[PDB]
């Protein structure tokens, strides 16, 4: 058991506080360190697993022994003594610089930073796949492959004496978290007179028991049964978009298509719901166009008027109704129209506070 | 068709259908293993051909390796025994 | 004529409709890849068109084999048998690594997906001009050079029994757009006191008929005789930053030089237009200074007053009149001072919906 | 001087001026060409000495593969003739 | 003296005029080219000091000629003709792409860009610390090489008849700027019920005499003895933020921990402040529990009482008491709750603007 | 403990501590110096094995090359001696 000086130390973050606690229960002993300067200084290989019966296995890798070994040493009895020095010359200049990169000062806090494995890529020779074999990864499923590349890494010993630097790895192992589902949702325009608008909503969202909770997709990859994540993704949501998601369509803002759009169609549930004032909509087994009631916004398509649609020149057979014939325009109470550019955001922002400044003023007059 | 606290039935009046759940996995870190990276190589087949190059690389690692190492060495000297209390 | 089961395959974007039908009709026949399978077998090139009577050149790409032909077949009789295969070994992982990068799990719908040319550059070798000049481009002119720049790829088929991967390629050409001009808008800082200003405006803006619309410039391109952009572009601009920009200057948000600006003039219509409070500003002809009337808030500099002028050390000659005599900053009517830093408009709204929900319940008892 | 929508007069009493405008052009796709990556080299003048590097990589390629072949088939297994109708 | 034509150019930015200026200045003579071009014609280097005695030294670069040199020259003898031109012309479209990249029409306008070296590197050979070395610059120190990364070059001269790119270069020199600190701001969760919520400050802010800005680091790197910025980092803050930094609680904005948080303590001047609702905390002197006070959301542990504290499995000493005890919730005017994605900020303005120009249709009606 | 704008008493009310201050650096730029990227690099000792790569890389260099020099030139003629006036 040790203990952390604190007024020593003053102030530190609870990351920097767990990552000198685990430096100190990671960092190998003075004398395995001597043992291990030692091992380094005898072996010739660009990646090895150093094995002392006792303590365990470290693996070690040489960022340009591989090219001295494949292409230096096998022309040592054609090349010049100069030629020799300039060819290697130039690899080690290229990887100080990448050393550099990585370890020099851009590194804002090297004792609690976590490196993942693909960072490390240039310096351990430009590729991990044999690393990542010899810590026991096959390449054998994709799960295990995303495994694999959450692997951090925490500095545990910088070396001046014998130049190397000694990480401490750990294995990542997924955990499905119990009652949260991630929702991919998807947007199709609708019209009001010639203007196509569509519903602002974001790509993902997720559900929690009650809670609707945004959903950061940036450090996930969706495998076929579930979303992994590197990250937490989970993020707050304003009482009123939940309200949106939850059926209150006068919550929900919208945008216009001011461009050119792709989706005024989607195929769900069996059915087409599509915009067929925008596209031409056709029922294939009549021949028959299908129009857009004027005062309606969309068209839910399915098999009790049409079995085989035809839509923007595709052609789709649908299922059973699973959606309600369209209402009117009127029935539907649709929410603010924004945009969503940062600068027009803060100039209606500038605008809003202002006026709301203003109506401070005559609220105190009328009382 | 799945339901819950999502009310697909009223967005799809206004355009928004989901297209797709998942399982949501995060990443635990456990256990550990040493990686060193040996910064230098094994010339003893080069003869000396590369003493000038070996030298100023070396030269310049240690201008990034020293902060590094007075910071891990700033902070186990904060680390101590328990009983020093 | 083909029709897409959509009972049975229940979800689908149109995006996600639009390229399957796109597959079925572009994805070589049955026997197109026996035969294509008989051809890769027996070829040797880094590329290689592939010329079958009757059916279309397809073009075959093997992004190891230059390196094989040029580096390893030379040194077959002078290096060792483990050496040929650790120097492939280290060139076959790294070849493997970018396939995993692009056509592994990060990919998030490889049946919809449109990869550039530019990214496939590794796949294919490293490099895409040799591809691209076997295609038809020459590189004799810049747009035609940014045109092959934006093609496409769709995966069409992938065979595990040969491993090899189809990809259906499109040209991309030109459409110039009616009525749509790009405009590029620039700011000065203006003085109050001796705070500077200046005014929010977006960097492009597009104007399209009566409408004024934000422009994303990310996916474009500057020629000299119109913006090419491999994307839309176009996006909806609020009425209240198009009523900015339509010359109600009440509506501009303005924010303030916090730090260092280089932006105190600019020559425009051959005209200065100078904070000549903030620099020095000097009329060379006649060598007398031009000072900035404290109560104006910006200098527009002709050759009515003077034809040669020096501007923090630079000295311009100027042309006749095309801006008014600066007005008194009390006949203009300033918009909000703004901050754009997200964290502050999340601040200033969280603040301002509280005051407007406070609002309604005073609105209640008054009423 | 050009004029239209945005009134260069009064954004210059507040320091907004424009320095260019152009049209404004899009990409649009037409035609086909295949395009093959072929992912096994040809290797018989290297004489077998790459036999288990050349094993090793097929076999990391399949994990891949895979996933993306099963994905297209699950595709066009939905796409039929007209006239199952 | 030189005086620009600004009725014939008609439009130009401060920095267009500016660095057009400096092309004039700062380009070589219609002589020193011809020299220049019968220098660069007659060397073999891939850098050389080209020594004119009179002119100053110019440095050139070439960047394929290591190739050539190390690699096609010495293997004059061993392979054929076709084999050399064709490693070599592998080599050159792989230049040719790395100067259409850099120098072609992404770049906006060439005339007044500035480019970074680390920008040339490839351009350059794929390294650029012999080039640094050349102009003086050891490595030795980390201040010396973050100055030397902050050189830029502009364009003064592009030779279409022999093939080659005149830059110039200006030396970085470090300016401290007399008022301006900056401050890194970290905050720790407290609970209010079972819901974990945090103050939402910038990561950064700068003080400025009476003023406090925000500050973007993404320009900067953290030295031990000052920040180092390449670009302006300061930039307005709202009087409603600064506030808040100034002590009204009521005035910063809160969010929810809606996922994993790892910022439930802090060591801050030799103090523990812990969100002891949210993990176990522990007086190792006396082996006794401490629970937070359920109106109250933090706890401010120190040596008064708890000389030694475990927290959340964590040992620390803490020194003698630097903030009050914890005062109880109703004592502290908390401010809104906000969520900061970018769609829920425009979904409640689009909200609040749309209530407030209902509000003046009534405060016509009442008044 | 430092003081001034910056209220750390409320603020850690509110659970937000400052951990760590530093003055403030920003770079400029003296002096010059000419850099010139040789873009024609020295063949003759490949005894012109090189001539067809090579003359296909100066063409295509061309394209890209072309543009900027003309820029430069358009701006340098609207850069006079001062008595031009
Ligand atoms: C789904 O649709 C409508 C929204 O358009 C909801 O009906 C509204 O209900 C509120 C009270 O909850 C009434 O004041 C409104 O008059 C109704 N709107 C209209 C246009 O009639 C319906 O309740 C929604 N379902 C959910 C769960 O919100
Ligand atoms: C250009 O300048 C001014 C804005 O400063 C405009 O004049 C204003 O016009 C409105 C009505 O449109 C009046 O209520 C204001 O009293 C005027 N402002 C001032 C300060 O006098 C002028 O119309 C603007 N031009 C355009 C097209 O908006
Ligand atoms: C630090 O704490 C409190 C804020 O919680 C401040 O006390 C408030 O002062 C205002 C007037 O300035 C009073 O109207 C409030 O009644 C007080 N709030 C409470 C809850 O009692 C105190 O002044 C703050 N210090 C600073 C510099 O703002
Ligand atoms: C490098 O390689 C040889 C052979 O593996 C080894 O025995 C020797 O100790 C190493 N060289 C040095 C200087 O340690
Ligand atoms: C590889 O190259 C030779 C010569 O082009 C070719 O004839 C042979 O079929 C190819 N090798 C294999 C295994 O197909
Ligand atoms: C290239 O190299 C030789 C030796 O440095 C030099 O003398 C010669 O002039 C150069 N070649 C050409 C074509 O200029």
């Amino acid at each position: 058991g040790v203990v952390l000086a604190g007024a020593a130390l003053g102030v530190a973050t609870a990351a920097q506080i767990t990552a000198g606690i685990a430096l100190h229960q990671s960092m190998l002993n003075s004398q395995a360190i001597d043992n291990l300067r030692a091992s380094l200084e005898t072996t010739n290989q660009a990646i090895e697993a150093i094995r002392q019966a006792g303590q365990e296995m470290i693996l070690a890798v040489q960022g340009v022994q591989d090219y001295i070994n494949n292409e230096l040493i096998p022309s040592m009895n054609q090349l010049s003594c100069d030629l020799i020095g300039q060819k290697l010359g130039l690899k080690l200049l290229r990887y100080y610089t990448e050393i550099l990169s990585l370890f020099g000062p851009s590194l804002r806090d090297p004792i609690s930073a976590e490196i993942s494995i693909q960072a490390l890529s240039y310096a351990l020779g430009g590729d991990i796949n044999k690393v990542l074999e010899k810590l026991g990864y096959s390449g054998g499923d994709l799960l295990g492959i995303l495994e694999s590349r959450g692997i951090k890494a925490r500095i545990t010993h910088v070396d001046t004496e014998s130049y190397f630097i000694v990480l401490s790895i750990a294995y990542p192992t997924l955990s499905e978290i119990k009652g949260v589902i991630v929702h991919r949702l998807e947007g199709v325009s609708y019209n009001i007179g010639s203007q196509e608008w569509y519903t602002t909503v974001p790509k993902y969202v997720a559900t929690q028991g009650y809670l609707i909770s945004n959903f950061d997709e940036s450090s996930c990859t969706f495998m076929p049964e579930g979303t992994v994540c590197s990250q937490n993704a989970l993020y707050p949501m304003s009482p009123l978009l939940q309200e949106c998601l939850r059926g209150s369509t006068k919550s929900c803002a919208r945008t216009l298509v001011s461009g050119s759009f792709g989706n005024r169609f989607i195929l769900s549930q069996g059915n087409l719901i599509a915009n067929c004032a925008s596209i031409l909509c056709k029922c294939y087994t009549t021949g028959t166009i299908i129009n857009q009631d004027p005062d309606k916004i969309l068209t839910y398509i399915a098999a009790d008027h049409c079995p085989v649609v035809e839509v923007n020149g595709v052609t789709i057979q649908v299922g059973s109704r699973r959606y309600p014939d369209a209402v009117y325009l009127h029935r539907i109470d649709l929410g603010p129209p924004i945009s969503l550019e940062r600068l027009d955001v803060g100039t209606n922002l500038g605008n809003a506070i202002a006026k709301l400044e203003d109506a401070k003023e005559l609220l105190e007059s009328s009382d | 068709t799945p339901t819950g606290q999502i009310h697909w039935g009223n967005l799809s009046k206004i355009g928004v259908v989901g297209i797709g759940s998942a399982s949501y996995k995060v990443m635990t870190r456990s256990s550990h293993q040493s990686l060193v990276i040996k910064l230098m190589p094994n010339i003893t087949l080069l003869n000396n051909c590369t003493r000038v190059e070996i030298a100023e690389y070396r030269r310049l690692l240690r201008t990034v390796l020293e902060p590094i190492r007075d910071a891990l060495n700033a902070m186990t000297q904060n680390i101590r025994p328990v009983q020093s209390v």
